[PDB]
């Protein structure tokens, strides 16, 4: 009973199984500051069973420093009170309580229990129980720009899956006696030493066939070895191998025990010392607490700075530990111990939430154990940081100016940004910065553009709208969102629904994009992304790119004059698979899935835009027998749906939906028997039905059988939609009228002047005028894969699933069809959360304006096996350009509208470059071997002018520049790049 | 005896050969004149395609007889 | 994008191909009209057949879209002008060049590929009777790539 209207998006990621796992496990939390809400809201919107908060500390101001559902008016009221009343409406299916007081018996009510902000004794204490109980424990703390977490689920803990992708599998070309597995030609398995795999369909060897798994033994990147096959056979031909995924065995250690001898977790190997300071760093941060009461040492404090170090020196020597204690970090440490960052508590929150889903779901490779991270590069250096200026003032924003100060509080408060996109990436960066003050000062402002509507599956990872809210602008409402939670943003905030685009140019032009400050970008397609590359690139602008992938996700900066831009590295492709596979020889679901979308374009929509637009143009037979690939296509196309086969009942659909049946599944596959029988050979001799090639058998239409009536209605309810009729679903109608067809006879046909206009013309002819069908329009059917009453994805699954019958291929369900064909991207709440906080932790670099290029980290991550890693930006490439040093990325020429042939003298004359090739958009203005009249008239006009009776529209009033690719040869004829012109309209 | 082989864009390379001689062997002289390695050279008589280890009889290769040497494509 | 489309057209320029001729479409860039020479030693020799270059926005990241406009009787290529290519598909690099891709088109109108056809029909033709198959495709070539 899984809400699939919900999870859509999750399940993708976690599965049915893993969800109906987690829908059993109960989580206690305790500590309700910024990361245990944050924490606390990614786990209720996961969707575990319920969730407990403990937390009676009265509210404090500083408090609010990363905690987004406290206000000024809740000053004295315990936190956990005040909170469960707002996280309760996250989640209608996950019940919110709060306990007063916590006992130890109670814990063992819970399946994962995670601590924050709470003393070191009693986590030992808490953990000598919830270990013997075999309780998951998770352990997070957030001391300014670091940060630790400790995981401990148990010393039998099973993990299913230890890397959360799919079984390996593959083809097999032949496998020898000696156990050699041979894959085909220019194919490679991806095995590993010590991987298991199962054989099946393998021809000539039928004992690997039985599906026992065997060891591999990898011995290259085509081949690898099982061991000996003596008694199954000789030699096998042909088959498939797939990997086994079998469950692994961790075993984990207690606090007190891992305390003495820790197992940290490295997440840069250019640090690999620190680690071992940071484990003593947090226990002498504990001692020194309960040296003062719990009070942690002030910001920039010199005495309590030296106290702490000397507790960490008396640490180390008790403990034994051969490590060099650094006293720079261990200072730093101290300095920072009341920072208290939402960057940083959202980073953490997202890891310790994925931990959380791993220990109830006993999925993915968890923590094993320690992990210390810190982000000490994001410490400004422009501003002066000591204790004057990081003692706290008494507001709201004191957890972060302990840390950075009151100047570059001020600095940020004064920031002018562009947010593209609305979604959860959106919505994390604006809860960022509205926590951050971010454009709370005078000069500050927000834009915030996107054209989307709220959606029901948009609720699971966007916390910021609620079920009331589905239908409305994201923009809107993520904005009136965030002015609630800090009311000095209102009237900051300029909430747009634009799409951002070539067609938005005449609102963000160069007057908005002139008092901008950085540019954060939340889309999901490349194109838009490419193109803002290209607008921030030409302002010359900060660019923050973040993308997410299931749990994978990575995070890049774009910084001008000194990196590289986004577009300059297009890394991920896609796949289209060849023609001849999906057109006649498919030999997996994905096959028939994209024949299925193929077949669904091609009969309810196409036909529909060439009937539509026949009785729209007034010429529109004539410029489709010139400009049409296949002017016979269209003519028959509407021949059929305007008079052969227009249908008067919902009947007639049921019987055209049979007839498409019968011509697409029974008469097709008759036909590439006939032409290529069951037993016929290659050139080479071999066998045709072999291999990737699978024989076909005809379908013969069985009312009875559940997917053959799917199909049927399915067609005639698509048919029927597109020509407004009324449509049915009981079976009676559908049974009665199915028996009454004739099926057409079908034999395969073996072959063996100028008419065609002439017959294309009588074709044409025989369709009514226009003028006697006015105002008579047919419905053309658009893919919607969100909603589940317009029969698209049931249509798709029925013919993948139909064809599939077809080849003896494995059918695949509604759920898996909809992620295929719908081109869905997996996203989790964990994995934005980890995007934002690292775009977030960027942030506060650029606000810096650091200069060198090693200070900034592109991040990548992924979650499934617990992986993080930072390099440094990719410089951008310098050039030689008449002996001087430019760059290919952020320079350009800037010239004012002068004619074209003043241009190229310039060009000859400064550079002592011979322009050749000169473009503009998609037009090509000046070429060298164009014809010289064409030349002799371009040239003496103005580029403006050229452009526009090239592009035969004129100029817009807002446009101001122009941006033109030159390519240009040198003296000697050598091509040499140059940076584009900028024309100044 | 004396063969052609008709190249991709239009060339015709004449090469001096015996019946006996292995298909190895023109496709060392095609890379000797030409530089294209021999895994990527696909040399054609008469609708059929040359394979390694054979001999040019084997294919009933005779006097001035014409070949084809495309690129190894397979889809 | 602009830069390497242009790139590729004047290494077309300078380097005569002596067989084939691919121009853009008036001044847009994004649009070509090519043309290949049938193959003398093919039943498709002295033909002339047009095919339509469509660039995508991501070029040269994703495939160009090239589709036949003359009509060829070929086992390998459908009525629409659709052309069976794996560097079209999914062995599209970043490295390929249209001078490539027509070099590659050419090549395989020299001999076709019937064990993995696109028509079906024509390929069980070619493999059965050879004899029709030439005169189909000379009357072919005949009435659709002369004149
Ligand atoms: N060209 C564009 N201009 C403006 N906003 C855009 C553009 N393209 C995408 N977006 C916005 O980017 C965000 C993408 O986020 P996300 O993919 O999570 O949302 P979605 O597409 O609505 O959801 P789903 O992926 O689950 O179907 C959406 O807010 C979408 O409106
Ligand atoms: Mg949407
Ligand atoms: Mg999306």
């Amino acid at each position: 009973t899984i809400d699939e209207g919900l999870y859509s998006r999750q399940l993708y990621v976690l599965g049915h199984e893993a969800m109906k796992q987690m829908s059993q496990s109960n989580v206690l939390i305790i500590g309700c500051k910024g990361l245990g809400v944050e924490i606390a809201k990614n786990v209720c919107l996961a969707g575990v069973k319920s969730v407990t908060l403990y937390d009676p500390q009265p509210t404090r101001i500083e408090d609010l420093s990363s905690q987004y559902f406290l206000t000024e008016d809740d000053i004295g009221v315990p936190r956990a009170k005040v909170t469960v009343s707002k996280l309760a409406e996250l989640n209608q299916y996950v019940p919110v309580s709060v306990v007063d007081e916590l006992s130890t018996e109670y814990l063992k009510n819970f399946k994962c229990v995670v601590v924050t902000e709470t003393s070191l004794t009693k986590q030992l204490e808490i953990n000598d129980f919830t270990h013997k109980n075999h309780i998951a424990y998770i352990a997070a703390d957030s001391r300014g720009l670091f940060g630790s977490i400790f995981c401990d689920f148990g010393e039998n803990f099973i993990c299913t899956d230890t890397d959360g992708n799919e079984p390996l599998t593959g083809m097999i070309a032949s496998i020898t006696d000696d156990g050699v597995v041979t894959m085909l030609e220019e194919t490679r398995h991806g095995l590993e030493n010590g991987d298991f795999v199962k054989f099946t369909e393998v021809k000539g060897m039928p004992g690997l066939n039985d599906g026992t798994p065997r060891k591999v033994e990898v011995k290259g990147p085509y081949t690898f070895s099982i061991g000996s096959v003596k008694d199954l056979g000789s030699a096998g031909y042909n088959g498939v191998f797939t990997q086994v995924k079998v469950p692994t065995k961790i075993s984990f250690k207690s606090l007190r025990e891992s305390l003495k001898d820790p197992e940290y977790v490295y997440p840069d190997f250019g640090k690999m010392m620190r680690p071992p300071q940071y484990h003593i760093a947090f226990q002498a941060l504990s001692a020194f607490a309960d040296a003062h009461e719990g009070s942690l040492p002030r910001p920039r404090n010199d005495i309590d700075a030296a106290e702490f170090f000397e507790f960490c020196k008396k640490i180390a020597s008790t403990l034994q530990f051969d490590v060099e204690l650094d006293e720079k970090l261990i200072k730093e440490i101290s300095y920072q111990a009341r920072g208290d960052l939402v960057a940083m508590s959202a980073f953490l929150g997202g890891a310790v939430a994925q931990e959380v889903l791993k220990a109830t779901t006993s999925k993915f490779y968890p923590l094993k154990q320690y992990f210390y991270f810190d982000s000490l590069e994001s410490l400004p250096s422009s501003v002066t940081i000591s204790e004057e200026t990081c003692k706290p003032r008494g507001c709201r924003y004191d957890g972060q100016i302990a840390v950075f100060g009151s100047e570059f509080q001020e600095k940020i408060a004064s920031l002018s940004t562009f947010l593209v996109g609305a979604g959860a990436i959106g919505c994390e960066m604006l809860k960022n910065w509205a926590m951050m003050g971010v454009a709370t000062g005078e000069s500050g402002h927000i834009s915030v553009t996107d054209m989307d509507s709220i959606e029901k599956s948009n609720l699971n990872r966007q916390f910021l709208f609620r079920p009331r809210d589905v239908g409305k602008l994201k923009s809107e409402c993520a904005s009136t969102a965030v002015s609630i939670m800090n009311p000095s943003l209102t009237g900051k905030i300029t909430s747009y629904q634009e799409r951002v685009g070539p067609e938005s140019e005449g609102i963000f032009g160069d007057e908005f994009f002139e008092k901008l400050s950085l540019v954060t970008n939340a889309l999901d397609n490349v194109e838009a992304r490419m193109y803002v590359d290209r607008r921030c690139v030409f302002f010359e602008k900060p660019l923050l790119e973040s993308g997410t992938l299931g749990t994978k996700g990575n995070t890049q900066v774009v910084v001008p004059h000194l990196t590289e831009s986004y577009g300059s590295s297009q890394d991920p492709p896609e796949k289209s698979f060849p023609i001849c596979t999906l057109k006649n020889f498919p030999n997996r679901i994905e096959h028939t899935i994209a024949w299925a979308r193929d077949l669904f374009e091609g009969l309810f929509k196409q036909p529909i835009d060439n009937v539509n637009m026949y009785l729209s143009s007034p010429n529109f037979l004539e410029t489709s027998l010139k400009t049409s690939s296949n002017p016979r296509e269209v003519l028959e196309n509407i021949r059929d749906y305007l008079v052969t086969e227009k249908p008067l009942s919902f009947e007639e659909c049921i019987m055209w939906a049979r007839l498409q049946f019968d011509k697409f599944f029974n008469n097709n596959i008759q036909q590439l028997l006939f032409n290529f029988p069951k037993d016929s050979v290659t050139s080479t001799g071999q066998p045709f039905w072999s291999g990737p090639k699978r024989a076909p058998t005809p379908l013969s239409f069985d009312i009875h059988n559940r997917e053959h009536f799917d199909f049927i209605v399915a067609a005639a309810s698509l048919y029927a939609f597109n020509y407004g009729l009324k449509s049915e679903t009981d079976p009676a109608i559908y049974e009665r009228v199915l028996a009454g067809y004739n099926p057409p006879p079908f034999a395969p046909k073996s072959g063996i002047a100028n008419k065609d206009k002439q017959e294309l013309k009588s074709i044409a002819d025989s369709l009514p005028p226009p003028s006697s069908l006015v105002g008579f329009r047919l419905t053309p059917a658009e893919f919607e894969k969100d909603d589940d009453s317009n029969h698209h994805i049931d249509f798709i699954t029925a013919a993948s699933n139909l064809r599939a019958m077809n080849y003896d291929i494995t059918p695949a369900d509604r759920f898996k069809t909809k992620f295929v064909a719908g081109k869905i991207v997996p996203a989790m709440c964990t994995s934005t959360a980890v995007v934002s906080g690292l775009v977030c932790l960027e942030l506060v670099k650029l606000v810096d304006g650091k200069k060198k290029i090693e200070e900034y980290k592109n991040g990548f991550f992924n979650l499934a096996i617990g992986l993080f890693t930072f390099s440094d930006p990719i410089a951008s490439p310098k050039m030689k350009v008449n002996g001087k040093e430019i760059d290919k990325i952020w320079d350009r020429y800037n010239l004012p509208d002068c004619t074209l042939q003043e241009l190229i003298d310039y060009f000859q004359k400064e550079e002592g470059l011979e322009v050749t090739m000169l473009s503009s958009g998609v037009s090509l203005l000046y070429a060298n071997f164009q014809p010289p009249k064409k030349l002799a008239e371009r040239l003496p006009l103005k580029i403006s002018e050229l452009v526009e009776q090239i592009t035969k529209k004129k100029l817009e009033p807002f446009r101001k520049h122009l941006v033109l690719e030159i390519c240009c040869d040198d003296a000697n004829g050598e091509d040499v790049e140059v940076p584009f012109i900028c024309i100044k309209l | 005896m004396q063969i052609f082989v008709k190249t991709l864009t239009g060339k015709t390379i004449t090469l001096e050969v015996e019946s006996s001689d292995t298909i190895d062997n023109v496709k060392s002289k095609i890379q000797d004149k030409e530089g294209i390695p021999p895994d990527q050279q696909r040399l054609i008589f008469a609708g059929k395609q040359l394979e390694d280890g054979r001999t040019l009889s084997d294919y009933n290769i005779q006097k001035e007889s014409t070949l084809h040497l495309v690129l190894r494509l397979r889809g | 994008a602009l830069k390497r489309i242009n790139r590729e057209l004047a290494d077309l320029g300078k380097d005569p191909p002596s067989s084939s001729s691919a121009g853009p479409v008036g001044d847009d860039l994004f649009h070509w009209q090519a043309t290949i020479m049938g193959p003398a030693d093919s039943p498709y020799a002295g033909g002339v057949f047009f095919l339509s270059i469509h660039f995508p926005t991501d070029y040269p990241f994703k495939p160009p879209k090239v589709n036949f406009t003359t009509r060829i009787y070929h086992p390998n290529i459908n009525s629409n002008g659709s052309i069976c290519l794996d560097i079209l598909r999914d062995q599209w690099s970043p490295a390929l060049t249209i001078s490539k891709v027509l070099l590659s088109i050419s090549s395989l109108l020299t001999d076709p590929n019937p064990d993995d056809p696109l028509v079906p029909e024509i390929a069980h033709v070619y493999k059965t009777d050879r004899s029709r198959y030439e005169l189909s495709a000379r009357e072919w070539t005949r009435k659709y790539a002369i004149g």
